[PDB]
């Protein structure tokens, strides 16, 4: 049993059938009193006397917000392992199978990291850069928020949170030598599961969609957009890339141009651009489109 | 100026080599992304501090015919000067793995990033480990994957030079 909180305890347990559930004392907060009583959020009466209340922790009944009668509270977590692996039962995967999608619109370490919930009941979130080592990059997060935008996958549609981090500004490189290391503990009622995860902004780059997409008829129309204002800037030195297509990263019937502008040929047609880093092949924009006439 | 041709064509025939790298040299963690980012340059490289915008210096407490004549800066003279020295530590190291390669037929080095690496290293200028066939594979691909986001930086720095 350790400590995730002050009067928030977590107990691993083998989660095998024959094994044993762990044995651990749990007294009431109070120190001098006597004579109390005990309840569980699970328990409709009392089931316990002793200032001290001894407990065996196999099955999730045994486990919830133990109530002294109210003189003190106490809650238990189980966190299963199954064949020496940790369940990842609260969280859902994406396509991808990472449990974590994180994404940044430029290179001045802010990013967003987002996660899928299978169901969405007492769920507590703290993310926190896993790392104590020296030379480890320092990432701070704001907290989890629930995205009214779900999001659909295999014929099932699940609920995301999300929350916004920031590496504790340092003096400027031109690359990133460590990888920033994430960690999750993701809270159900009872239940207790951790996640992590390790990138580079370089590979979490998504740039914003191009904003102000224009076009003038020519001989055969100009299309002109802009770098988005989330960029980074000298865009000089962060040059961006864009994909054209008239009618992520599909590309399909869709050509490039590494300038703001270009002219293709289109009638009653709707043209759209996305655009990349030019360089580092990272995520592409979102499609920004507009009709040509 | 003009470098910057030079720096493109690097990262095409960096970038169609690396391809070439997580296709013959499939399922050995080339293309799973899993090998760990090693710069072979880190002990004697200054790439990371000074190829850098002046723009993004807002703190005190922080040769080759590529600068441009119009706007010289000590920190950029730097730069020039450190992605020389990483290019020729990268070609010694490659010439070495290509002589093992060789000789054992999945995979070989792209001539052109070879004499791209040495065309750009001379406008800027204006002893190597032991491996086994399979670590000399892995060597390869560990090493284009982190020569890939220099030259990346690279381009960053011939495309700030240029229109600026
Ligand atoms: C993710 O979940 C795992 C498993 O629940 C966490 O590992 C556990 O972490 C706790 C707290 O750091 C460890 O408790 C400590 O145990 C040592 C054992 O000598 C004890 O001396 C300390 O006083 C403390 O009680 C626990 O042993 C450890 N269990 C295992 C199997 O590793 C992990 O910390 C969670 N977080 C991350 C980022 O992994
Ligand atoms: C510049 O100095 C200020 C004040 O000491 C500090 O808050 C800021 O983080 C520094 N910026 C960088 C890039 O080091």
């Amino acid at each position: 049993m350790w400590e995730l909180e002050k009067d928030v305890y977590v107990v691993e347990v083998d989660w095998t059938p024959d094994a044993p559930g762990e044995t651990v004392n749990l007294t009431c907060d109070t120190p001098e009193e006597d004579d109390i009583t005990w309840t569980s959020d699970q328990r409709h009466g009392v089931i316990g006397s002793g200032k001290t209340l001894t407990i065996t922790v196999k099955e999730f009944l045994d486990a919830g917000q133990y109530t002294c009668h109210t003189l003190s509270h106490s809650h238990l977590l189980l966190h299963k392992k199954e064949n020496g692996i940790w369940s990842t039962e609260i969280l859902k995967n994406f396509k991808n199978k990472t449990f974590l999608k994180c994404e940044a619109p430029n290179y001045s370490g802010r990013f967003t990291c987002s996660w899928l919930v299978q169901r969405n009941m007492d769920l507590k979130f703290n993310i926190k850069s896993s790392s104590s080592s020296p030379d480890s990059r320092a990432v701070t997060c704001g907290m989890a928020s629930l995205s009214a935008e779900k999001v659909t996958l295999d014929q099932r549609d699940y609920e995301k949170y999300s929350v916004s981090c920031q590496e504790d500004v340092t003096c400027p490189t031109a690359e990133e030598t460590l990888p920033i290391e994430l960690a999750l503990e993701a809270r159900q009622q009872n239940k207790y599961e951790n996640y992590s995860t390790s990138f580079f902004i370089r590979d979490i780059i998504k740039p914003d969609p191009p904003k102000n997409l224009q076009m003038k008829p020519l001989k055969q129309v100009e299309v002109s957009w802009e770098y988005p204002d989330s960029w980074s800037t000298p865009h000089s030195y962060f040059s961006l890339k864009f994909f054209v297509r008239i009618q992520g990263c599909n590309q399909k019937g869709a050509f490039l141009v590494e300038k703001t502008s270009t002219e293709v040929q289109c009638k009653g047609g709707n043209v759209c651009v996305q655009a990349q880093d030019r360089y580092y092949n990272s995520s592409c924009s979102k499609w920004a489109c507009v009709p040509c006439r | 100026a003009r470098c910057l041709s030079q720096s493109r064509n690097l990262l095409k025939t960096t970038d169609d080599m690396v391809k070439t790298a997580r296709e013959k040299l499939k399922h050995y963690s080339c293309t799973a992304e899993d090998i760990d980012h090693e710069d072979i340059t880190r002990d004697q490289t200054s790439t990371l501090k000074t190829c850098l915008p002046l723009e993004l210096h807002k703190n005190e407490s922080c040769r080759g015919s590529c600068l441009p004549p119009q706007k010289t800066s000590l920190m950029m003279t730097l730069c020039l000067g450190s992605i020389y020295e990483d290019l020729k530590m990268y070609q010694t190291e490659f010439q070495a793995i290509n002589a093992a390669l060789q000789n054992h037929q999945q995979i070989i080095l792209d001539k052109g990033m070879l004499v791209a690496i040495d065309e750009l290293m001379q406008s800027l200028n204006h002893p190597v480990g032991e491996a086994d066939p399979y670590r000399v594979k892995m060597k390869l691909c560990i090493l284009l994957h982190a020569f890939s986001t220099r030259v990346v930086t690279i381009n960053r720095v011939m495309g700030y030079l240029s229109s600026a």
